[PDB]
């Protein structure tokens, strides 16, 4: 179910108004642009994170993520 | 000033580290919970620096002692290492305005940066092993072992010893988690993701410490406190501010909901502009 | 005797 | 009467908008997307979120919130 | 013709994309959008605010807002 | 060169949304929305402001506003 | 190949829309605004960030790596 969980210390936005986040060795993609702003706070604020899909193939794209104080 | 270091027991090395902070330091009477206390380093005149003597790596007998630290007081940065078997000093590239004289000075090449430092060692940071035989290895290699720059094997050398020189002192967990490898069984130590990021952030936290009033929740960067016993052991030492602290927010402490913010992760993500007219349309 | 806290 | 108040512990991102959030064990779901960046600011600082509502039914939209602290 | 000077420690958003502010206890309301990304860093911030409008009897809008951050 | 070189005190939002800051006892008016984030972070954190221009009066031409982290 | 690398330690911005940093020795200058909040509050913390742009040989970026360490 969940993807992956932790935290993030790298990530990579694209010439194509694309995003990507290193997880657990695990690039995720996606084309979404309102969460970046959420992102970089989680990143930089020491909150934890953690993204869950259906399909988690190598590298599967990230859209449905949750946060954890811990 | 003159100084030396015990690695024989727990109780040694910790005593050692205890007399570091009391000749150096000065408790907090804000942060004075009886006779633990967090401390402030005291102010000193421009290039000062002590000298510490390894000893106690070799506790069968006396042998494998001819290695000095010398490290300043002004930022606690590791400055240069004397080989007293050599009579030789080396120096940090980045430490040069810092030199020891009446020893033969030495240049190194390599720099005191803590970037240049992991990318020679190649590994994070966080997982190195460390044990009482790699140690001795790493030794005798530093000891043989010269030039004008450190070699990949000189590079878990000299990460290592800085691991447990700097930090150590700093912070209360890696003494607390290192006693441990000193005993019978010696477990070795790993270098955890979390004590890496407290000691990245050990200027902001040492900034935001002062203020500190016995507060409960403390917010800064990728640290956060929400007991006492956590910021106890957190860092013994902090910089000193008179007035190279204030560099960047007039103040980086925020006391709001029985909470201690740091001005700079709460300014960080409170930045958001006009963005619903991308969802407008054309 | 360092406690917990050592 | 009230029926979610509490501190935050899981909030999720959906692809349609809406955005979930756990209060009081409590999961309601908003779809107006204007409060989705609004709530991050309680996110991180603590700020215990209470939800009006005529029933304590959950999964209904939600728009009426409050930010206090213990 | 200043109307509120203060503090404020809630703000509310109504369900008719109207946003109310409480200031030296009473409450003014408005539209205007812009507010909302930077007004409620004023709420973590301790950001003196103040209120000047055509008309200050209860229950009016506010328009005009000034901070300081004293 | 530097008309003004200190930290900003504030600004005037006016119902016209007209962004009239003022720094260093000197009074600039300015029509940008997205800047309103970015200077009361600096605002709030005392950061400090440089503000440059030919004619440096108050209700004269601006085109150099800037933050100096040195 | 990295058309800069570090830290914000001087910036500047114009009223034409173009925002760049002073690194590496230069202006490095870009004339987007969708990035604006993150480079900011990357230097607001400190925190490291690199920018590359369409060559890292006075053009614009659009392309930003950051990190914690």
């Amino acid at each position: 179910a969940d993807c992956a969980k932790g935290k993030i210390e790298f990530s990579k936005y694209n010439e194509d108004d694309t995003f990507t986040v290193k997880v657990d060795g695990k690039e995720y993609w996606t084309s979404r642009w309102n969460l970046q702003p959420l992102l970089q706070s989680a990143q930089l604020t020491g909150m934890t994170v953690t993204i869950k899909s259906s399909t988690c193939e190598s590298g599967s794209g990230f859209a449905e993520v949750q946060f954890n104080n811990d | 000033r003159e100084f030396t270091i015990d690695f024989s027991t727990q109780q040694s090395y910790v005593s050692s580290l205890n007399s570091i902070r009391t000749e150096i330091s000065t408790p907090l009477e804000h942060i004075s919970q009886g006779t633990t206390s967090v401390s402030v380093i005291n102010h000193t005149p421009p290039g000062s620096y002590f000298a510490v003597d390894i000893r106690g790596l070799d506790v069968y007998q006396a042998r494998f002692d001819h290695l000095r630290l010398i490290i300043e007081q002004n930022n606690l940065y590791v400055a240069g290492f004397v080989n007293t078997a050599t009579n030789t000093f080396y120096r940090f590239s980045d430490f040069t305005h810092i030199s020891v004289p009446g020893v033969t000075t030495v240049s190194m090449t390599t720099d005191s940066s803590y970037t240049t430092l992991q990318r020679v060692a190649a590994l994070e940071r966080s997982g190195m092993q460390i044990s009482r035989h790699s140690l001795v290895s790493s030794y005798l290699a530093l000891m043989e072992f010269s030039g004008n720059t450190m070699t990949r094997d000189a590079s878990r050398a000299v990460l290592r010893f800085v691991t447990v020189t700097a930090e150590a002192l700093r912070f209360r967990q890696i003494q607390r988690e290192f006693r441990q490898a000193l005993s019978e069984t010696a477990p070795v130590y790993t270098m955890t993701p979390g004590d890496v990021d407290l000691t990245l952030n050990w200027g902001r936290i040492s900034n935001v410490l002062p203020e500190y009033r016995g507060e409960d929740g403390v917010r800064v960067g990728r640290i956060s406190f929400n007991n006492i016993s956590a910021i106890l052991g957190t860092v013994a030492v902090i910089l000193n501010c008179h007035p190279e602290c204030q560099i960047t927010g007039d103040r980086p402490v925020i006391k709001i909901n029985n909470t201690l913010w740091e001005s700079n992760t709460a300014a960080a993500f409170l930045n958001r502009k006009s963005q619903f007219l991308y969802t407008t349309g054309k | 005797g360092f406690g917990l806290f050592d």
